[PDB]
């Protein structure tokens, strides 16, 4: 519960954290001076996303019964 | 695996007879005997090799592209150039690589054009300003068009709403009297110590909301509806810049209705 | 001393300002001015002979005493309420600035009753709509909130809630869905103090002020219902919101119960003891002062703004209950009444501001006891609708005389620290309000007149 | 190997991934989960989102069964590549018609027209011949939108400045300058005040 | 550290803003 909450907030998060985990995830790193490319970086590859809705194909029916 | 090459056919579009599950389950059995089969093969091969860099459904033209195409199926290329494989298993993957290689296929060129068209508007150009005039005023794109025939269309364009709205609608200039160009450095030089003050209130207000937002997440209720929370926050929070987009250009078309 | 001869120590610089020289009262640092009219001159006047010829000291002589504390910058301030009160005087402003480490805070300066202010409520209603309801409209606020000495908030708290609307202040009321998004914005402070330890308020102050959250109290405290009377400023009654007259606002008048009280004497008893060890002597017994890096001192100043989050909070509970009970009278939804905030003052705040003195930035920290901040337009800290206008004032009165929305000036915050009046204390309001908007420190946008008030 | 696959889902490391490796694809693994497929709640993946246990693949087990894969950890490279399949697959049930059909394959009467637009909606000439046609731009977009034409059917000193630059004509400048800044700044509180609400609502 | 101190670097751009604002039109 801890981690999800800490991983949903790239706002709150210190800079030295933010480089941790995109060191750790093996992501490439430019410029790790500006905050902005990190927090992009991190919005774009390491923070997760909601439940996606179930598509309208098959598997989504099979899923759903 | 017969609902994923289903679902795999109807989204790419089929109009066979393969919407059925028994009769794409008997043809894979039948192997390259039926004719269905080598049609098919032939019509997504085409494709795939249309879309590749390197540019008939015969076990070795399509085993020569599966060793092309990086295919990662364990023997499945020797198995196929040498035919001893008869079983509907190897048909359905196969099927099933081909039609996810050519979905792959479609969606990296779909994103490099948009990438590419993208880039293409970031350029600070005039075209960028036409090509918007003309698509907020329904006119054919400017682009590779004569610039008076372009600039003639869109003054024709403008006078027929222009008098069919009330004249007292787009207003005089708030910036009424004459500037000269020695004046025009000390303005920018006030825009741009405008626009840093404003930035850092910006950034000031965007912190707020960040404070604000983690003293909500400690809620209990919080802890157990993450779903929601995630869905109806991230994209409206990373929405927000700090930038202050002011420029003279605004001072230029700002109108008398914002200095009231 | 002699009455001439202390009237020798007076003068005046301009109309609306007099002006205490040095040798007053012993030990001072600095002159001290009071901003005055014909009226106040002669009342102020009357007040310091009869002194001169009880065991409260004069509001000019405890403003020459507070002049005298290490540390003040500028000059001592009386604002035209200006009055005798414990300490500090009531109505009196003083700045101390950070950088010298002689500066001390004072208990007395910000106030027993610790961040008690004036919210108010636009409504789009009239007068001739309020009118045929208004009985019931007035039973339905007295039935709804609990108002008087020993009434119980409606919605429960526990030890929990308490520390965290503490903590956090608006934001745990905006959490739990008891203020919306708006009310946040229309707030002083943006309704929450950043420096705040729940810890360092004594047990006692918790356990007592529980029960108390939600409840008007006694004294000034209210939550009138009035209709707006006149408007002097066009542009800053439609920023505001109020355009045509006759529409209708509730005032509420709130503090912060017990907590403020409790950890004002607290704070007292160990203030007194460490003065001993600090080395401070100052005229008066009942002005307390210590280093402002000393335990005592940052001790205070959580537990100050630990009050200030729980009146803060206490306020927002009250405008929810308002907005339910009007909701419920008139069969409506709030939002469709556009029951808004316009803003939210507090006069019994000592908060950490960065004026300018000399012509040298300084960080400068005020106490403000009886009188309500201003702030010229354009600050960086007002809310984006009254950019162009300044930071509203809200005059809150009691029964009878007509409360004012003032607005700040340029002027202002260059000469009184951007500071104004609260009220009329213990004279006339609109003599002081006249007096406020003369000095160049202020100018009134609307008058409102009272229907209906709620005491206890 | 997967890198065409891997690059329409826009993979951060589209060369150098390693099915054989052990960390490094359980990091693939949990990225494809919580970006690209998405089937369990934020909160409900944390099983899966620990990497370094050993049991680890049993939860790996039981996510594959959820998803009905018709294959197992037996063979990696057949499960790599049906969920980036999976993954591809979802991206495209988008907008199928628009992916369906890609398929590869100074001047003075410039100058001069700029002018006369510029003179027809009230803008005054500047010295630069781009300024003023960005300064149409932002009007036709403002004023001439089908809103604005649906729709269609205080002096300037009264404002303070703040400041006095000493100009009798910079003054103007500079109050509609400090007005467009206000309101920009107007529109982003408006932006906070809403998400604000919103997440506030599902409390 | 695992968070950032974000209450103190709020307090900092607050006072940051008020420099600014007084460096722009009081200057003496």
């Amino acid at each position: 519960v801890s981690k999800v909450d800490l991983l949903l907030h790239p706002e709150l998060l210190s800079q030295e954290f933010i480089q941790l985990m995109l060191q750790e995830r093996n992501i490439a790193v430019s410029d790790p001076e500006d905050r902005d490319r990190l927090t992009g970086l991190y919005l774009q590859h390491v923070i997760p996303l909601p439940q996606r809705e179930l598509p309208r194909s098959r598997w989504g029916k099979r899923m759903e019964k | 695996m017969e609902s994923d090459i289903l679902d795999i056919l109807e989204q790419l579009g089929y109009d066979g007879p393969l919407a059925e599950e028994a009769c794409l389950l008997a043809e894979c059995g039948r192997g390259f005997s039926s004719s269905e089969y080598v049609n098919l093969l032939t019509w997504l091969t085409k494709q795939l090799t249309q879309f590749t860099e390197t540019h008939t459904a015969d076990p070795l033209d399509v085993s020569r592209l599966l060793k092309d195409c990086c295919c990662p199926y364990e023997g499945l290329a020797s198995r196929l150039a040498n035919g001893d494989v008869k079983d509907t298993r190897d048909h359905l993957k196969i099927i099933l690589f081909v039609s996810s290689e050519l979905q792959s296929a479609q969606l990296l060129l779909s994103k490099t054009l948009r990438d590419a068209e993208e880039r293409e508007m970031r350029s600070c150009s005039p075209l960028q300003d036409l090509s918007v005039i003309c698509h907020t005023l329904t006119l054919p794109d400017p682009a590779g068009r004569d610039p008076t025939d372009t600039f003639t269309d869109i003054q024709t364009q403008v006078n027929v709403l222009l008098e069919k709205l009330p004249e007292t609608h787009i207003g005089a200039p708030a910036l009424q009297r004459s500037i000269s160009a020695e004046q025009w450095e000390e303005l920018e030089k006030i825009n741009s110590t405008l626009s840093a003050e404003y930035e850092c209130r910006r950034r000031m207000l965007i912190k707020r909301l960040d404070v604000t937002v983690q003293s909500f997440s400690w809620s209990d209720r919080a802890k157990v509806k993450i779903d929601q929370m995630a869905r109806a926050y991230q994209p409206k929070r990373h929405s927000l810049s700090v930038r202050s987009s002011v420029s003279l250009a605004h001072l230029l078309a700002a109108r008398r209705d914002i200095c009231n | 001393r002699s009455y001439n001869d202390e009237l020798q120590y007076l003068d005046k610089i301009h109309k609306n300002c007099w002006r205490i020289k040095k040798g007053f009262v012993p030990n001072m640092l600095v002159e001290g001015v009071f901003y005055v009219n014909d009226p106040l001159e002669k009342l102020m006047f009357e007040e310091l002979r009869n002194a001169c010829r009880g065991g409260f000291l004069p509001a000019m002589k405890q403003i020459g005493n507070v002049a005298a504390l290490p540390g003040i910058v500028h000059r001592s301030i009386g604002l035209p309420d200006v009055h005798s009160g414990y300490g500090f005087a009531i109505g009196n402003m003083a700045a101390f600035d950070m950088e010298n480490p002689d500066a001390v805070v004072s208990p007395g300066g910000v106030g027993f009753d610790i961040n008690c202010g004036v919210r108010l409520l636009r409504t789009n209603l009239d007068e001739g709509d309020v009118q045929p309801v208004k009985e019931q409209l007035a039973q339905s606020l007295f039935d709804h909130i609990p108002v008087g000495v020993g009434s119980k908030g409606v919605i429960p708290m526990g030890a929990k809630d308490l520390e965290e609307a503490l903590e956090m202040g608006v934001d745990w009321s905006l959490r739990e869905g008891y203020a919306w998004a708006e009310d946040k914005e229309h707030c002083e402070e943006y309704g929450r103090m950043l420096q705040a330890d729940p810890n360092k308020v004594s047990s006692k102050a918790k356990k007592r002020g529980l029960p108390q959250l939600g409840t008007l109290g006694a004294g000034n405290h209210y939550a009138e219902i009035q209709v707006v009377d006149e408007i002097y400023n066009d542009y800053a009654a439609k920023k505001m919101g109020i355009d045509h007259k006759g529409q209708v606002c509730v005032m509420i008048h709130s503090g912060s119960r017990g907590l403020g009280h409790q950890v004002a004497t607290d704070a007292l008893v160990a203030m007194e003891k460490a003065m001993k060890r600090d080395r401070i002597t100052v005229n008066d017994r009942q002005l307390a002062c210590a280093r402002i890096t000393s335990e005592e001192g940052q001790d205070y100043l959580k537990g100050m703004a630990a009050a200030g989050n729980y009146a803060w909070v206490n306020r927002s509970s009250m405008t929810f209950l308002t907005r339910q009970a009007f909701s419920k009278v008139f069969s409506t939804t709030p939002d469709d009444l556009d029951m808004h905030v316009i803003y939210d003052v507090s006069h019994n705040i000592a908060k950490v501001e960065e004026h300018m003195v000399d012509g040298r930035q300084k960080t400068l920290l005020v106490h403000r006891k009886g009188s309500t901040r201003a702030f010229p337009p354009h600050h960086p800290l007002i809310p984006v609708d009254y950019q162009l206008t300044g930071q509203p004032v809200l005059i809150g009165g009691t029964m009878g005389t007509c409360s004012y929305v003032l607005t700040g000036t340029e002027q202002g915050m260059t000469e009184t620290f951007g500071t104004t009046c609260h009220g009329a204390g213990r004279k006339n309001v609109t003599d002081v309000v006249n007096t406020c908007h003369d000095a160049g420190i202020s100018k009134k946008a609307i008058k409102l007149r009272p229907i209906a008030v709620i005491k206890g | 190997m997967f890198r065409r696959k891997l690059t329409a889902l826009e993979y951060h490391n589209p060369t150098g991934f390693d099915c054989k490796d052990e960390t490094e694809f359980r990091n693939f693994i949990v990225w494809l989960e919580d970006q690209k497929i998405r089937h369990y709640k934020i909160e409900d993946r944390g099983n899966l989102r620990n990497i370094p246990s050993s049991d680890w693949p049993k939860y790996f087990e039981k996510y594959l069964q959820d998803v009905n894969c018709p294959f197992s950890v037996q063979e990696r490279q057949e499960t790599v590549d049906w969920l980036l399949g999976l993954a591809v697959r979802f991206e495209y049930g988008d907008n199928v018609e628009k992916y369906r059909n890609c398929k590869p394959v100074n001047n003075p009467d410039f100058k001069a027209g700029v002018l006369a637009l510029a003179n027809l909606l009230k803008i005054q000439r500047h010295d630069d011949y781009l300024v003023m046609l960005k300064a149409i731009k932002i009007l036709v977009q403002e004023r001439l939108t089908p809103d604005a034409i649906a729709k269609a059917s205080v002096t300037l000193d009264k404002h303070i400045l703040g400041f006095d630059t000493g100009d009798a004509t910079l003054n103007e400048a500079a109050q509609i300058l400090r007005l467009l800044h206000i309101e920009e700044l107007r529109e982003l509180q408006t932006k906070i005040n809403e998400a604000i609400v919103a997440v506030q609502a599902i409390i | 550290d695992i968070l950032a101190p974000t209450v103190q670097e709020l307090a900092n751009l607050e006072r940051e803003a008020q420099t600014s604002f007084l460096h722009l039109g009081y200057l003496p």
